[PDB]
């Protein structure tokens, strides 16, 4: 698809069964999910802040689908109030910025 | 990111 | 132009006459500049905390061209570390999302 950006990015997405929002975000690195769960090992990790604010859970691996493309990559899982869909994940599914 |  | 989001999708913006890189920032709902000098009137904002930290002058109906086109809105001008185009100027410029 082609989104405008008149409002929030929010798409859904598909992940470990569950359907979510997330705000497809290009000024972001990485990934960080709702606390959900999902089957793999993870590993502890401290995200935001001045050198880490909140742990996280960093599942490698892990299936997504942003609005029906499928994508592979790191997921960091925490208290995020929001969904953020992260460079690691729009370069999966080919997003690029257009004008 | 949020930024906003 | 068509930008990829393997790396900070970082441009060159004119803005004041000057050429700054600035990050495009689909997460950011508005736009932050580094100190600079602009024309005329302001008024203050703070940013940068869940209420406010660093002082910025808000300027309304600043020009800034972003890879030959221009959009005008309202810029946030301060020491932020990154500079940063939100939606906003973003949606000025015609600027989608595409996958």
């Amino acid at each position: 698809p082609q989104i405008t950006l008149w409002k929030r990015p929010l798409v859904t997405i598909k992940i470990g069964g569950q359907l979510k929002e997330a705000l497809l975000d290009t000024g972001a690195d990485d990934t960080v999910i709702e606390e959900m769960s999902l089957p793999g090992r993870w590993k502890p990790k401290m995200i935001g802040g001045i050198g880490g604010f909140i742990k996280v859970r960093q599942y490698d691996q892990i299936i997504i689908e942003i609005c029906g493309h499928k994508a592979i990559g790191t997921v960091l899982v925490g208290p995020t109030p929001v969904n953020i869909i992260g460079r690691n994940l729009l370069t999966q599914i080919g997003c690029t910025l257009n004008f | 990111a949020g930024a906003a």
